[PDB]
C-alpha cells in the first residue's frame, strides 16, 4: 500500500491478532488457486453462513 | 553561539530500556576519560557514531547522558540549522564547533538532525538548495576527517532514518559505528 | 554557466578561420538532446545554451 | 592583477579542446595521424563510396 | 480581554518563504516582537501550515527549518513573561 | 561512490581526470567499483539522467572513443550482474573478457577455509574434510567472519586454541541463526513435526 | 510519393551529384531514378 | 514582391539568450526599426 505513519498504539485485536498470518511478501512467490465456479462457491458460502448463524 | 553545556547533569541510571547496547557508550566513555590507556596497545576508537532511530527514543538525552557521566564538553546544536538561508555561512559553523571541540578536549560533539545535511541529494529539487547543503555536508566531511583519533574528541550524530543517508557518511573511519 | 556555448563557439570559430576542414563531435546525443518541456535545473540550462549556439553556429 | 585573473581563468575554461589532427602539430616537428584509411575498412562498401566522392 | 494584555494575530503560511531561511528569520522577529511586548497573546491561525508533520509534504529543507527554528525559539523560552501561544488548526493528530 | 554527483558535469570531469592520469602513468590497470549503480541504462527515467548518463557515455569515450588508442592499458571493472549494465558498454572491444565469480566450491571452501588459519592459533586435531562438507553454501566473507567468531569465542571462553567442535558451533551460529517460546506453544511444535517424520 | 518538399530539394541535389559522379557535366534523367537506388542499399 | 513592400528577416534563436537584460531590448530594437522603416514585414523563422 501507499503506506502513512501515526501516532497510535496497536488496535485492541484486530490489529494484534494479524500476528498471526504471515502474509506475502516476494511477488513470483504467490500462490492463487482457480477461483470457484458458482456451485462450488454456492456451498462454501453456505458454511460462512452456517458458521455465522450458529 | 554554539551551545555547549559544560559539565550535564543526565545520568546513565536516568535512560532505561537500552541496557545492552548501553554497554559501547560505557566503554566510549572510558576510552574519552583516559586517552592514554587505549593508547597502550592502540585499540582504535570511535571516529564518531550516528545514533539511530525513529523519533521519540530519545537519541538526544542518552547522548547527553554519555556527556553527563564523563563531565566532558558537551557540544550540540542542529544540524539542519547548518543550511540557514544564506549562501557560505553554513559551513562557518562547522569549522567554528570543529576547533571549538579540538580546543576544549576532551569534548564530544553532538548533531542531531545532520541527516538533514547527509539525505542523499534529490534528483527533483533545486540545485541553489542543493548547493550550500553541498558545500556543507562537504565542510563536515573534510573536517571530521581531518580529525585524529588522539584530539580526544568523540562525534555523535543523531537521526531517525539510516536509509536516506548518504554512502559518503557511511564510510568506514568517518563512522564506523552505528 | 555560459561556458559550453563559449566553447562550442570557439571551436566552430577557429574552425571556420581554418576553413576549409572536418569537425567531429563524436556522441552528439549528450549534447544534441531534444530540449524536454520539464526541469528547473542549471544542467538543461546550460545544456540547451550549448545547444543553441551549436544551431546558430552551423547553420 | 585584480581584474584579468578571472579573464586568464575564464578563456582557459573557456578554451577550445577539441583534438587537432592533419594539421602541423610542430611542437616538436610532428603532426597528428590516425593511421587508417579507405583500404582497412572492409564491409561497409557503400558509405566508403559515399565519403570516397 | 479577560488577560489585560496585547493581542497578536498573523497566519501560518506566511512563514512559507520561496527565499531560504527567510522564514527561519521572520520567525525569529515574530518571536522577539513578541518577546519585547510582554505579556501577551500570540494566535496563529492557519497552524497546521507550519506546523505540519514531517516528509509528508515536499518542502522538507523550508518546512524542516520552520519548525526547527520556532522549537528552539520556544525551546529556550525561559522568559515567558505572562505570555501564551495559541495555534489553531483542525487536525490536531497530524500535528508533529 | 565518487563518481555520483548531481553538481554540473563533475562526473565526466572526474572520469577524464582518472583516465588521463592512468594515461600519463602509463602502463597501468583501473579498477572501477560500483558500476551497475552508474552504468545502468541510458534512457529518460528520472532527471537525474540528463547528468546520470552524459558521465557514462565519458565513460564510453575513454575506453575506446577517439584517439585509436593510448597504451593499451587494462581497464577492469567490478558489478553484481552484467544484464542491467548499458548495451554499448558491455560491447567486444570495450570489456574484451568477462570471467564469472561464483560462490567457493567444495575444494574452493576446503582451500580458503585453510588459508584463514595460519592467522589463527589453532590447534593440530583439525579435519578441514568435514568444515568443507559442512560449510557449503556460503560466501568467502562469511568463512572469515566464522573464524572471527571462533577467534572472538575463544577469547571469551578463557582458552587458547580452537579445535573440531569451536567450529562447528561457530558455523552453527552462523547458519541457523541464534527469543522464548511458552512450554504450551513448544508441544505443538513437537506434535507436529513428529507427525510429519513419522510419515515421511 | 510520401515525400516533402525538403526532400525533393535534397534528391535533385542528390541526383546532380550522381551526374558528377559518372564525369557527364549534364545532369541526366536517370540520375533521378539513380538517387532512389543509392537511398536503397 | 506583390505587395511591393520591404522585407525584414530574424529567427528565434536570437532574441533568446539565458544570459539577463537583452531579450526586451532586442525586441524593442526591432519593432522601433520596423515603424520608422514602415510599411514593411517581419519574416521571424521558428517563432516557437
Ligand atoms: N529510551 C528512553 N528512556 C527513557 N526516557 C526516554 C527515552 N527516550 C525518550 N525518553 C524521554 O523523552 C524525553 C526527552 O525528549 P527530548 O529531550 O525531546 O529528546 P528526544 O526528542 O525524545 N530524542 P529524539 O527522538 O531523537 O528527538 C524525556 O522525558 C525522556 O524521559
Amino acid at each position: 500500500v501507499i503506506g502513512q505513519q501515526r501516532a497510535r498504539k496497536v488496535v485492541s485485536t484486530d490489529a494484534m491478532d494479524a500476528f498471526a498470518d504471515w502474509p506475502t511478501v516476494s511477488e513470483d512467490f504467490r500462490f492463487d488457486a482457480p477461483s470457484p465456479s458458482d456451485v462450488t462457491w454456492h456451498r462454501y458460502t453456505d458454511e460462512v453462513r452456517r458458521v455465522l448463524k450458529g | 553561539e554554539a551551545r555547549k553545556e559544560g559539565l550535564t547533569g543526565v545520568e546513565f541510571r536516568d535512560v532505561a530500556g537500552l541496557g545492552p547496547i548501553l554497554n559501547e557508550v560505557v566503554e566510549v566513555v572510558e576510552f574519552l576519560k583516559d586517552p592514554g590507556t587505549f593508547s597502550k596497545l592502540g585499540a582504535r576508537p570511535p571516529k564518531g557514531i550516528l545514533l539511530e532511530g525513529d523519533p521519540g527514543t530519545g537519541k538526544t538525552l542518552l547522548a547527553k547522558a554519555l556527556a553527563g557521566e564523563a563531565m566532558v564538553p558537551f557540544y550540540q546544536m542542529s544540524g539542519t540549522e547548518f543550511t540557514e538561508g544564506i549562501v557560505g555561512l553554513g559551513a562557518a559553523r562547522v569549522r567554528d564547533l570543529f576547533k571549538r571541540a579540538r580546543a576544549t578536549a576532551p569534548c564530544v560533539i553532538f548533531v542531531d538532525e545532520i541527516d538533514a545535511l547527509g539525505l542523499r541529494r534529490a534528483e527533483n529539487d533545486s540545485a541553489k538548495t542543493n548547493e550550500e547543503r553541498e558545500q556543507t555536508l562537504n565542510q563536515l566531511l573534510t573536517e571530521m576527517d581531518g580529525f585524529t583519533p588522539d584530539t580526544g574528541v568523540v562525534f555523535l550524530g543523531a537521526t531517525n532514518r539510516a536509509d536516506l543517508l548518504d554512502p559518503a557518511l557511511m564510510r568506514p573511519g568517518r563512522f564506523d559505528r552505528k | 554557466a555560459g561556458v559550453a556555448a563559449a566553447r562550442v563557439n570557439s571551436l566552430f570559430y577557429n574552425a571556420r578561420k581554418k576553413a576549409p576542414a572536418i569537425i567531429f563531435i563524436d556522441e552528439i546525443d549528450a549534447i544534441g538532446r531534444a530540449r524536454s518541456t520539464l526541469g528547473g535545473d542549471p544542467g538543461s540550462m546550460e545544456r540547451e545554451s550549448a545547444l543553441l549556439a551549436m544551431l546558430v553556429q552551423m547553420d | 592583477s585584480k581584474q584579468e585573473k578571472k579573464e586568464s581563468q575564464w578563456e582557459r575554461l573557456t578554451s577550445s579542446r577539441a583534438r587537432e589532427f592533419m594539421t602541423k602539430d610542430e611542437k616538436t616537428g610532428k603532426m597528428r595521424d590516425t593511421g587508417v584509411r579507405f583500404e582497412d575498412i572492409a564491409g561497409m562498401e557503400f558509405l566508403v563510396t559515399e565519403m570516397r566522392e | 480581554a479577560e488577560g489585560g494584555v496585547r493581542m497578536f494575530t498573523c497566519s501560518g503560511t506566511d512563514f512559507y518563504d520561496v527565499y531560504s531561511g527567510v522564514g527561519a528569520r521572520r520567525v525569529r522577529e515574530t518571536f522577539d516582537r513578541l518577546r519585547n511586548a510582554a505579556p501577551a497573546i500570540l494566535f496563529i491561525d492557519e497552524f497546521d501550515a507550519m506546523g505540519a508533520a514531517r516528509g509528508a509534504q515536499a518542502s522538507g529543507d523550508e518546512s524542516a527549518s520552520i519548525i526547527n527554528e520556532l522549537l528552539v525559539q520556544m525551546d529556550g523560552f525561559e522568559d515567558n513573561r505572562g505570555i501564551v501561544v495559541l495555534g489553531a488548526t483542525n487536525r490536531p493528530g497530524a500535528i508533529d | 561512490a565518487e563518481f555520483i554527483e548531481m553538481y554540473m558535469g563533475l562526473g565526466a570531469a572526474r572520469v577524464r581526470d582518472l583516465f588521463n592520469t592512468a594515461r600519463s602513468v602509463a602502463p597501468c590497470i583501473i579498477f572501477i567499483d560500483e558500476l551497475d549503480a552508474v552504468g545502468r541504462q541510458r534512457q529518460g527515467g528520472g532527471r537525474s539522467n540528463d547528468e546520470r548518463d552524459n558521465t557514462v557515455n565519458q565513460l564510453l569515450t575513454e575506453m575506446d572513443g577517439f584517439e585509436a588508442e593510448q597504451q593499451g592499458i587494462v581497464v577492469m571493472g567490478a558489478t553484481n550482474r552484467k544484464d542491467v549494465l548499458d548495451a554499448a558498454l558491455t560491447r567486444p572491444g570495450r570489456f574484451d573478457r568477462s570471467i564469472e565469480v561464483r560462490r567457493p566450491d567444495f575444494q574452493g571452501r576446503l582451500e580458503a577455509v585453510k588459508v584463514h588459519l595460519r592467522d589463527k592459533p589453532v590447534a593440530a586435531e583439525i579435519d578441514y574434510v568435514s568444515l568443507a562438507s559442512l560449510m557449503g553454501g556460503m560466501s568467502g566473507a562469511q568463512i572469515a567472519g566464522v573464524a572471527n567468531t571462533a577467534c572472538f569465542l575463544a577469547s571469551r571462553d578463557g582458552r587458547s586454541e580452537v579445535n573440531q567442535t569451536d567450529l562447528t558451533l561457530a558455523v552453527e551460529q552462523a547458519k541457523y541463526g541464534r527469543r522464548f517460546v511458552g512450554a504450551g506453544r513448544k508441544k505443538r511444535f513437537a506434535v507436529m513435526e513428529a507427525s510429519i517424520a513419522l510419515a515421511a | 510519393a510520401g515525400f516533402t518538399g525538403a526532400d525533393v530539394m535534397g534528391l535533385m541535389a542528390r541526383a546532380a551529384r550522381m551526374a558528377a559522379r559518372q564525369g557527364r557535366h549534364a545532369i541526366t534523367e536517370d540520375d533521378i531514378y539513380a538517387a532512389m537506388e543509392n537511398k536503397t542499399m
